[PDB]
DNA sequence: AAAAAAAAAAAAAAAAAAAAAAAATTTTTTTTTTTTTTTTTTTTTTT
DNA sequence: AAAAAAAAAAAAAAAAAAAAAAATTTTTTTTTTTTTTTTTTTTTTTT
């Protein structure tokens, strides 16, 4: 055999402290619980917060963070004891349980630049954007082989040596048997596990402007292979090692080093939003208490900084909340996302919506006019240039899918850019192809959009057809275009006065001593946790310097996020009170001689006409938390189209 | 463990005693009739199906679905040990490998010796002495994964995944057994090739040159060796089944034998096999440990749900003098109205007879551009015809632009040669090339259209390309706008370029919200009174129709000559119509008999024709 | 597929001043079969 | 092999493997100098380090 | 971890017939009753007989007698699995138990002169006159180190290669720590066998008279050390193998034979 | 080490050890032969091999 | 709105910096064993 | 019974064969990375 260690005081001393931490029956059964959560789950990686782990034992946490390997084959062996003597089974059903860190690392969390060879053998927190991805590769962990000759199964077993040292002896493949008999590897019977590396970038927005950017080389294994994709801002907490270099016999010194990932996370802004028993019981106490108003109330606390602008609130709301797609048996799509407009005069605050959608929407893009070009903006079809194979490269609406496009500048946009989003805005695809490949990527994604009317300025006295250059092919599929005019009216000019008046005037409470700047300049973000991978709620925001006093609440940022994350996946059902309704109002709208004189349509009415107006009352539905598109929904729906659809030509 | 000895007589059981009532209701050895054919050489390929397996034995189909190589051998040898007892009489030779499996076993045989025992090297391979080869058909129980989700926790496992194919490499030979001879002794040596590559041999084992001690160089040759039918093949998941954000994944699939030549690129296909790793030595391993490819060998490939590959109802369907306007009114049931664009639709699906008179030919394919407003439902009926259609490629305005439509050139990897990859045209050669915003379309993409629909042909004079396709497709645009825009370039070339224009109306709005309201209340179409075939059925129509030629009959000469000198008055005398429009009304007649599924062509479709030619002029007005 | 190694496998020598060595030692093997002691009468 | 031997036979001829673990590595980096373009000659190529 | 072995059919053979052999209550109960007494005696080596063995079953006789030393593995398995059943405390005392052989080997029994090379592997008895003995030394098995740096301690298990390739990785006596620390051997901990070598000579009544005598190297591993001295008279029944050299670029095809005993009994 | 192929990382010089078990070895003897006393010459002395 | 010019990109070809792979018996030493010689000790023969 | 001569025993020194031990970096390849260039294609400007 050979040597075997007996008395490991620092290993025993390891394992009975991490042992001690997770047993947490005490503490209140913090990693008890998400022990037996992973067990249920059929997980074999606990993620550990450093935090907690730090209060429990400093001790501990600084040798983990300082001596990686050794203590994170400590944490696994104590997880494993742990993971048996609550379920023996499922601990013998898998050989290694592994443990990856999460929390606030004090001076280990870096970026791509910043880490230096200081950190090699450490625990390192490393933020980025992965610049490209490997195949998922199967390493052989495990062989087994049969001899026909003499009907024999060995077992050959391979240790992780990637970043230690290893002989030819560990990696060789038996071939023949002792005698020199041919063997035959049985594929189903041998271990293999599945092996990515990637590339994580520094942040270009994080990096020292002009400046070449900083990479590094991470290694995910079992069960974090497929966590990132190309264009990922991903957060991997990993050790940082040297690769051995090839059996050489003269070295030059130089060490490649590589990130062993141990975890990783993506933007926590579009997780899976925590959902408490109380946060849950709060959201069924608004929505059955207040479901008359619930849309209105939720419409006005939408943007509290901008004023006015409540029907462009309301639809702003209603593409937040989405519709419901019709997935028809022969195939046949609907889209359920409705597209929303913004044309108007300058400084209405038009950008500042978006940017709010940007803000709050979960995968929510920004785009600029001319800032995505063509294939920048849907997906694009490039070469390896190392294997010869078409590959694809998901543009600003792909990634957007299941979410929200801000586009600013939509008027600039070249017409090219925006006939190739036609398809998106309604079939909510994108189709390429070139020789060696073809797809049909999925871009279910909302189009808000913003826009300058012709001449700068809006023209009053001129059709909005004239005022808009945008021709009826591309302003059908915009379910909504809203017209936001600068009215030069005293009390208007009043009211928004005084609105950003006492928005410049509010300062943070504790925060703000009344003349802090709170800029910080390239260290403090690092020093400090990122507050975009991070980990009690109220509903109505209490009373502040933003409104000075009434008998109306308004809801909290962080309610309303978690409120319309649940009302999203509602799917209510159109009724036939609601579906005769909104038939007989698409027929009256179409019909021209509904609408007064004087008046021009800023859209043409069409079937997107009708399905947009079911696709709003589907989103009031939404709102309510009703199930059930009603009569008030359908109501609201053509309110809303109504308003949208004409404006009164001036003279 | 298991013993595989036990394990091939567990197979060779079930081989031998497997019955089922498939022939007509009568009883028949399913795999015994088989094991004749193959043994006879009337069969090459033998698909054992797991839900017959596990209809007897579970245990043995769960084996099997965890490590199929192992099995898939034992099966192998399974049927190789059963053929002699199985064959009724001698083989014809219908192969030269065939005569050299017959050289070798009667030499065997001639230098026998029955009681001497050979050393182990000294045998003709397994898969030497084959030309069969066995194949599974994976249990229906097991849930079809999906690509993204084949990982290395399922090697060596039997799996089914179903994708689009997008790359098929050419079939070509792949070494299976190199055969050397010697230049000393007069044996011959055999080198199963396992391996993607293997080292040729220098000296030859064979006893005669070892006893005596000559130097006994071989020399490898193709004559003696085992080659089987490669493929190589990319597989790529489908749409609904990829993450929110992801791109599409692919696999390589590795095609051999028989199973080759089944799948080309566009095709939605389902393919059973092994999920096996290749070694990936060679390369400066930045990661230490043996690191392998992945490849998904083909087992069974079965073309699905777009292009699969009779009964006394319908028949009777058929024989219905309304069923024409039954498959027009099922084409996009949710579509309200357009009747008349619906049954230009099914015609085009369709399609004329071909014409090869005297060295020049009249393709009988039909090209309907459908301009309209907004929102008139053009897109969907392209997308549906896409879905609807067995070889259908449905490209939008530039995505798939220059070498999207037409061919370009790529690298290979089986053989790192220049290869040239079809576009979206080619991909829909003989089908349906759906293309959407034609009229935005690019000058370049719209002159290879007009050059394909003139032609059925691309040819092509860039630098790295100097080739003439082949897309004899029929083209389906469907642009927007002499009205406000006609162009002559389109109308002298569509055969059926039709006007969508939606006036308002309450009455036609009001049903149409009706319909359309009910749609996104229940998923489907309002009940009509005739239930829209489903989609595998009216492509079972439309394939049976295609194959239905109908001639015209000199009766009907003088009535379509009076038709078009009467149309080109009507258009003289108005503020377009050629010998297009001709073809045009010859083609659409001949569709229309075709869909009657007659050999002659009448009055009723020439009229059929005419009507939808003047519905299409008309709306133009 | 590159992971495992069958031998090489060889045939019988069907077909085909100094002799051989195949060729003395089947002379050999001749001699050993077919040497005859005595005579007819024994 | 520097061990001193046992009377076994004797280690390998080329028998060492570096220890990544075991190693105390650190920052290295390689900068290009050019000649400042007012010391340049007037007619001559920048020079380099 | 290496290429260790999931399943063998042979072996797994050859330790049922064993165990087989070994439990006796449904027949007589004679090797039961012999396990019995090596228990209460304290002792970890069973004499079997080999009349017994062929008569049970004439297979496992054979392949004992003609392969011994993976034949006798299979039984020593087999007998302290055995030892465990009637007795696991006492089986966890004993790392390993040892199967020496008797009665009557009928081609086997041979003397000095007649141990050819035909033998090799094989389990024979030569009964002759004891001329040489050497010291008894201990030979380590699995030595204890301590690192007075580190606080570590550390077990080297070393293979009884006597007859089989060794590398000298195994016979590498630790010395230093992982890095350079000093290691200490603790002797108390550490496990040693007494080894012991003798030289058995053919009779001189039952040689021939004319010529010299000839003689055969045996091994006496524990619990069979000081069984004999010069001038006795015994019957050493054990397998005879041959000697791997020293490692070398060269070889001439001589190798040195012996006898490594299994069990020795006096005249 | 003929056989480095199985993998990359390759086999020392001079690293083959006999295994003993694995010999088919045979019976050899040495013998002192000597010039019949009848054949060697009046005054010479005995021949060996 | 169409044609021409500009540039922008993609892909393919080419040339170094570093790392990785390949190739490699002969001379001398020592240990054991065996033999020869010297002296001491023991044995045997003669008085 | 003792002394003298013979022979044996014990012990030490020397020689021959055979198994063991010691010594043993340079040169070439080649892969990756970077840059260069030719053509195709796309965008912008002008009439
Ligand atoms: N109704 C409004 N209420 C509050 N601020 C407004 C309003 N309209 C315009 N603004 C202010 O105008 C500034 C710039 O407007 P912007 O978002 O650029 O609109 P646009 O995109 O039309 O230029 C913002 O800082 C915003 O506070
Ligand atoms: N005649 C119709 N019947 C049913 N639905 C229609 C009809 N026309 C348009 N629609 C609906 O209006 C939407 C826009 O149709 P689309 O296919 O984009 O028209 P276009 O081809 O003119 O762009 C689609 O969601 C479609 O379901
Ligand atoms: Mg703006
Ligand atoms: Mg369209
Ligand atoms: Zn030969």
């Amino acid at each position: 055999a050979g040597t075997v260690v007996l008395d490991d005081v620092e290993l025993r001393e390891a394992q009975r402290d991490y042992l001690d931490f997770l047993d947490d029956e005490e503490d209140q059964g913090i990693y008890q619980s998400k022990v037996r959560e992973l067990i249920s789950d059929n997980q074999y990686r606990l993620i550990v917060n450093v935090n907690d782990l730090r209060r429990k034992n400093e001790k501990r946490a600084n040798r983990l963070l300082n001596n990686a390997f050794e203590e994170l084959v400590a944490f696994q062996r104590a997880l494993k004891d742990f993971v048996a003597s609550i379920d023996a089974t499922y601990a013998k059903q898998y050989e290694e349980f592994y443990v990856g860190l999460e929390g606030s690392f004090g001076s280990k969390h870096v970026s791509p630049r910043t880490l230096t060879s200081c950190f090699l053998s450490c625990v390192v927190c490393v933020e980025g954007i992965v610049t490209k991805c490997s195949l998922v590769r199967p390493k052989v962990v495990r062989s087994v082989h049969y001899c026909p000759a003499t009907k024999k199964t060995i077992e050959r077993r391979y240790s992780d040596l990637t970043t230690l040292v290893a002989f030819p002896s560990s990696s060789v493949y038996p071939t023949k048997d002792e005698e020199n008999n041919p063997l035959e590897t049985e594929y189903g019977l041998s271990v293999y596990k599945d092996h990515q590396t990637i590339t994580i970038q520094e942040m270009p927005e994080k990096a020292p402007a002009g400046q070449l950017p900083r990479s590094v080389d991470v290694i995910l294994d079992d069960d974090l292979v497929d966590k990132a994709k190309p264009g990922d801002r991903v957060q991997v907490v990993g050790t940082y090692r040297c690769l051995p270099g090839k059996k050489g016999g003269y070295t030059s010194g130089t060490f490649r080093t590589v990130l062993i990932a141990c975890n990783v996370k993506q933007m926590s802004k579009d997780a899976q939003p925590s959902f408490s028993a109380e946060d849950i019981a709060k959201i069924k106490k608004f929505s059955k208490t207040r479901s008359k108003d619930i849309f209105d109330q939720l419409a006005k606390s939408l943007a509290p900084s901008i004023h006015g602008h409540d029907y462009v609130k309301k639809a702003i709301l209603c593409l937040l909340l989405g519709g419901v797609e019709r997935d028809l048996e022969n195939g046949s799509h609907i889209r359920g996302d409705i597209n929303i407009l913004l044309i108007g005069d300058p400084s209405v605050a038009k950008s500042q919506l978006l940017r709010y959608v940007l803000c709050t929407a979960p995968r929510a893009i920004p785009t600029t006019g001319r800032g995505s070009s063509g294939v920048g903006l849907t997906a694009a079809v490039t070469t390896d240039q190392e294997t010869g194979e078409r590959r694809l490269e998901a543009g600003a609406m792909v990634l957007a899918d299941r979410g929200v496009v801000c586009i600013d500048e939509f008027d600039k946009m070249s017409d090219m850019d925006r006939t190739a989003i036609h398809e998106v805005m309604e079939q909510g695809r994108v189709t390429i192809a070139k020789a060696g490949i073809h797809a049909r990527l999925n871009a279910r994604c909302s189009v808000l959009a913003a826009a300058n009317p012709v001449y700068g300025r809006y023209d009053q006295y001129k059709t909005p057809m004239e005022n808009i250059g945008l021709q009826d092919s591309l302003l059908s599929r915009f379910d909504l275009l809203f017209i936001m005019l600068d009215q030069m009216d005293p009390e208007q000019d009043r009211e928004i006065s005084d609105h950003v008046l006492r928005m410049h005037r509010y300062r943070a409470p504790g925060e703000q001593d009344g003349d802090a700047m709170p800029l910080g300049s390239a260290v403090d973000i690092l020093a400090t946790d990122d507050p975009n991978f991070s980990q009690i709620y109220e509903k109505h925001d209490n009373l502040l310097h933003g409104t000075k006093k009434k008998k109306e609440k308004m809801v909290s940022a962080a309610f309303m996020k978690k409120y319309i994350h649940v009302a999203k996946i509602i799917k209510p059902v159109l009724t036939q009170e609601s579906a005769t309704y909104i038939a007989e109002e698409y027929s009256r709208l179409r019909s021209q001689d509904s609408m007064s004189s004087d008046t021009a349509r800023t859209s043409p009415v069409t079937a997107r006409t009708l399905e947009t107006l079911i696709r709003l009352a589907t989103a009031h539905a939404k709102a309510r938390m009703s199930k059930t598109v009603d009569l008030q929904d359908a109501e609201e729906a053509v309110e809303l189209v109504q308003y949208a659809y004409f404006k009164k030509v001036l003279e | 463990l298991k013993d595989y000895a036990l394990e091939k007589e567990k197979v060779k059981k079930f081989l031998q005693e497997f019955y089922q009532d498939d022939e007509l209701g009568k009883k028949q050895f399913k795999y015994g009739n088989q094991l004749v054919r193959l043994a006879h050489r009337e069969q090459v390929a033998l698909y054992v199906d797991l839900d017959d397996v596990a209809e007897d034995d579970p245990e043995l189909v769960d084996s099997i679905c965890e490590n199929a190589r192992r099995y898939a051998k034992l099966f192998a040898d399974a049927v190789q040990e059963l053929l002699p007892q199985y064959k009724e009489r001698e083989v014809v030779n219908k192969d030269v490998l065939d005569v050299y499996i017959e050289h070798r076993l009667m030499m065997e045989q001639r230098s026998r010796d029955p009681g001497m025992v050979r050393s182990p090297q000294n045998q003709y391979p397994a898969e030497l002495m084959r030309r069969f080869e066995l194949y599974f058909q994976g249990p229906s129980s097991n849930k079809p994964r999906v690509i993204r989700e084949v990982r290395a926790d399922s090697v060596g496992k039997l799996v089914t995944v179903r994708g689009i194919v997008t790359r098929v490499s050419e079939v070509k030979p792949k070494m299976v057994v190199a055969t050397y001879t010697c230049d000393q002794c007069g044996a011959e040596t055999y080198q199963p090739i396992q391996s993607p590559t293997f080292m040729p041999l220098i000296m030859c084992p064979s006893q005669e040159c070892q006893t005596n001690r000559s130097g006994g160089r071989l020399y490898l040759q193709t004559r003696g060796s085992r080659f089987i039918k490669f493929q190589e093949m990319k597989m790529q998941e489908h749409s609904d089944q990829v993450p929110v954000g992801n791109i599409p994944r692919s696999i390589t699939v590795l095609v051999e034998g028989e199973n080759t030549r089944i799948a080309q690129p566009g095709d939605h296909v389902s393919v059973t096999g092994i999920f096996l790793p290749i070694l990936r030595t060679g390369f400066r391993q930045v990661v230490q440990g043996l690191l392998s490819e992945t490849y998904l060998e083909a087992h069974r490939i079965v073309k699905m749900n777009k292009s699969e590959d009779l009964t006394r109802e319908e028949l009777r369907q058929i024989a219905e003098e309304d069923f024409y306007e039954k498959l027009a009114a099922s084409i996009a049931p949710e579509i309200y109205g357009h009747e008349d664009v619906k049954k230009a639709l099914l015609l085009l699906l369709v399609g004329g007879v071909d014409q090869s008179p005297r060295g020049m030919k009249i393709r009988g394919n039909i090209n309907i551009c459908l301009m309209g407003d907004p929102g008139v439902a053009k897109s969907q009926l392209l997308s549906y015809i896409d879905r609807l259609a067995p070889r259908s490629q449905y490209t939008t305005g530039r995505g798939s632009s220059g070498v999207g439509l037409t061919a370009a050139v790529l690298r290979d990897s089986v053989s790192g040669e220049l290869t040239l990859e079809g576009g979206a045209l080619v991909l829909a050669d003989q089908g349906v090339c759906c293309i959407d915003e034609f009229d935005k379309m690019a000058e370049a993409d719209r002159t290879a259209i007009h050059e394909v629909m003139e032609q059925q042909t691309i040819s092509i004079a860039k630098a790295g390309i100097l080739t003439t396709l082949n897309a004899r497709c029929s083209i389906l645009a469907a642009a927007n706008p002499q009205n406000i825009q006609l162009p002559a370039a389109l109308l002298s070339r569509f055969d059926l370029l039709w006007l969508i224009q939606d006036r308002p109306d309450r009455d036609n709005d009001l049903r149409l919200a009706q319909h359309i309201t009910y749609v996104h209340q229940h998923s489907r179409q309002p009940p009509s009174q005739f239930e829209p075939l489903d989609m595998k059925l009216m492509r079972r129509y439309i394939a049976m129709c295609r194959e239905k030629q109908p001639m015209v009959p000199e009766s009907l000469a003088d009535y379509i000559t009076a038709a078009y000198v009467e149309m080109r008055r009507e258009a003289w005398a108005s503020k377009y119509t050629s010998a297009r429009t001709l073809l045009a009304i010859l083609r659409l007649s001949t569709a229309l008999a075709r869909l009657r599924m007659v050999d002659v062509v009448e009055k009723e479709d020439v009229n059929e024709a005419i009507r939808l030619m003047e519905m299409s002029k008309d709306s133009l007005l | 597929s590159g992971f495992d190694d069958p031998g090489i496998f060889y045939s019988d020598s069907f077909g085909g001043g100094q002799a051989r060595k195949s060729q003395l030692q089947r002379r050999f093997k001749e001699f050993l079969r077919q040497y005859r002691v005595g005579t007819d009468r024994t | 092999c520097n061990t001193d031997q046992a009377g076994r036979p004797k280690c390998p001829l080329d028998p060492y493997f570096i220890m990544p673990d075991k190693c105390k590595c650190v920052d290295f980096q390689t900068l290009k100098l050019q000649e400042l373009p007012d010391a340049v000659p007037h007619g001559e190529m920048p020079r380099h380090m």
